[PDB]
């Protein structure tokens, strides 16, 4: 019973990027699937939030319009597609799999201690 | 009915209630909230300046939330005094005000005599009743004595036919005045004063009263939320929490650790351990989780929310619950209707785990129980035994089916 983050990478602004959140062990019929990111050595903030039935989703408002987040039961794997990226989105980014996205962003995971994540990077060459 | 002052929340503030029209000035440092609480701080801002009407034996009743000490600071705790709330004219009247862990009642008559009164909670208890969780204050004054109620009982009781006159005309401040720490605040809620001298009848069944809710409350006495992260507490165990088995699907139970340094004057066992769990509803519009409520109670493994389950055929009284990620299964139960058979006041629940909503079938109440293996050891069970228990009254409050829930709060620090 695993969830781990894939997808991550070094780009330049305004390109994009799509992390997978994928679940062993499980099924993600029943799960709302949230994101997070933490940059050193800022706040860790929520991202996104997908509900279980995939109709309703919340963003923070700095990345609304720029990331999709998605959810596909049948591989048990959800994605956020991050497009238009920016510097301000360099972070490690983690998932969870909830019940129910009300209260996800306030929620205190560890990700620090135990988190494995996946690292996204964003910077020009000028 | 005696109450002179009877100061409430409206439109987002503090209004006198009593018929007299008290004025109520309620500053921008003062938090204030619908569930009638309002928050002294350490700013200059954080203060409430009612004025009396002058055309009108006296008791003040109030429910306090007092921060728990820190572990870095006991000796401004034990030594600083600092009012919270003031009520002085021409250098008399009264004053309620706080040291550490005593709570006092002076007056000052005329001439400028004191006498006062407290009431002291223990700060080495392992699990207290009074630390940074709402209990109900009640003062009474006449000719000879001034008693001091908490939660309806009688606790002090100080002679003082000394003191004579004292002048309750002048202005009421709320305000944390003395060498505070900046971290200091104080809680309050449903600040009343009354013209007569309460009976202990009265102050009992103004306690009950005020308690009542629909909803059930946490550990420190707010009220009960969903998708809100809590520790759980058992009041037939106080200090033994919840924690998943190492590659087992079930919760075993483990003492908690305690104040680990070098203080003389204090002790405590930890409440922030154990499994972060948390309530989910079941749905059929605000958070507030409400008695009789339909509720899935769950806990997070990593970054994974799991579920407290528990087996549908299992043959003796008690049987081990069963934890695992959320799914539906027919071999299990997922659904607990969270209670309260407790008549009386308090901040427990209990977790009642029914086949369906409309069926009358109980399986069985959550709580603790000693299983063998090949040992002995406590695990987070599920008993049928506890179904009669309940029935009984007077209700036993030392029952192990008997939970409260622990969120993180600023009140306590460990």
């Amino acid at each position: 019973v695993q969830l781990v983050e894939s997808g991550g990478g070094l780009v330049q602004p305004g390109e994009s990027l799509r992390l997978s959140c994928g679940a062993s062990g499980m099924s993600l019929d029943y799960y709302a699937i949230a994101w997070y990111r933490q940059a050193p050595g800022k706040e860790r903030e929520g991202v996104s939030c997908i509900s279980v039935s995939g109709s309703s989703a919340q963003y923070l408002d700095s990345v609304r319009g720029r990331f999709i987040i998605s959810k596909d039961n049948t591989k048990s794997t959800a994605y956020l597609q991050m497009n238009s990226l920016k510097p301000e989105d360099t972070a490690v980014y983690y998932c969870a799999a909830l019940a129910d996205c009300a209260g996800y962003a306030s929620l205190t995971f560890d990700f620090d201690s135990w988190g494995q994540g996946t690292q996204v990077a964003v910077s020009s060459a000028h | 009915n005696n109450i002179i002052l009877n100061l409430r929340y409206k439109d987002n503030n503090l209004i006198d209630l009593s018929g007299y029209g008290a004025k109520v000035e309620v500053y921008d440092g003062v938090e204030l909230n619908d569930k009638n609480q309002f928050k002294l701080t350490s700013s200059a801002n954080s203060k409430i300046r009612v004025t009396q009407n002058q055309n009108i034996d006296f008791s003040v009743s109030f429910w306090i939330r007092i921060p728990k000490y820190k572990n870095d600071g006991i000796q401004n705790y034990i030594h600083n005094e600092y009012t919270i709330i003031n009520c002085m004219k021409n250098n008399s009247g009264w004053k309620i005000s706080i040291r550490g862990n005593r709570i006092i009642w002076t007056l000052i008559d005329i001439n400028g005599k004191t006498k006062s009164v407290f009431f002291e909670y223990n700060i080495r208890e392992d699990i207290s009743e009074y630390i940074n969780r709402w209990f109900f204050v009640t003062i009474t004054n006449n000719l000879n004595n001034a008693k001091i109620y908490i939660n309806g009982k009688l606790e002090s009781n100080t002679d003082i036919k000394d003191i004579r006159e004292v002048i309750a005309n002048g202005e009421i401040i709320f305000k944390l005045d003395g060498d505070i720490d900046r971290t200091q605040f104080i809680w309050m809620k449903y600040f009343s004063i009354f013209n007569t001298e309460l009976s202990q009848s009265n102050i009992e069944e103004r306690y009950k009263i005020q308690s009542y809710s629909e909803y059930l409350k946490d550990f420190w006495g707010n009220p009960l939320m969903y998708n809100k992260e809590y520790y759980m507490f058992n009041a037939g165990n106080k200090n033994s929490y919840i924690k998943l088995k190492k590659d087992s699907p079930v919760g075993e139970i483990l003492t908690r650790s305690k104040y680990n340094q070098n203080s003389k004057y204090i002790n405590y066992r930890d409440l922030y351990i154990g499994e972060k769990f948390i309530i989910r509803r079941k749905s059929n519009n605000d958070d507030i989780v409400r008695k009789e409520d339909y509720i899935y109670l769950d806990f997070f493994n990593l970054n994974q929310e799991w579920r407290v389950y528990t087996y549908k055929y299992f043959k003796k009284e008690e049987e081990k619950l069963f934890l695992a990620p959320i799914s539906d299964s027919d071999e299990f139960y997922n659904t607990i209707q969270i209670k309260e058979y407790d008549e009386q006041p308090t901040y427990s629940c209990q977790l009642l785990f029914k086949k369906d909503e409309e069926s009358t079938d109980e399986i069985g109440l959550i709580g603790i129980h000693r299983f063998y293996e090949s040992e002995y050891k406590d695990y987070f069970c599920i008993s049928k035994w506890y179904l009669k228990e309940v029935k009984r009254k007077p209700y036993n409050l030392k029952l192990g089916c008997n939970w409260q829930f622990i969120p993180k709060d600023e009140g306590w620090t460990e």
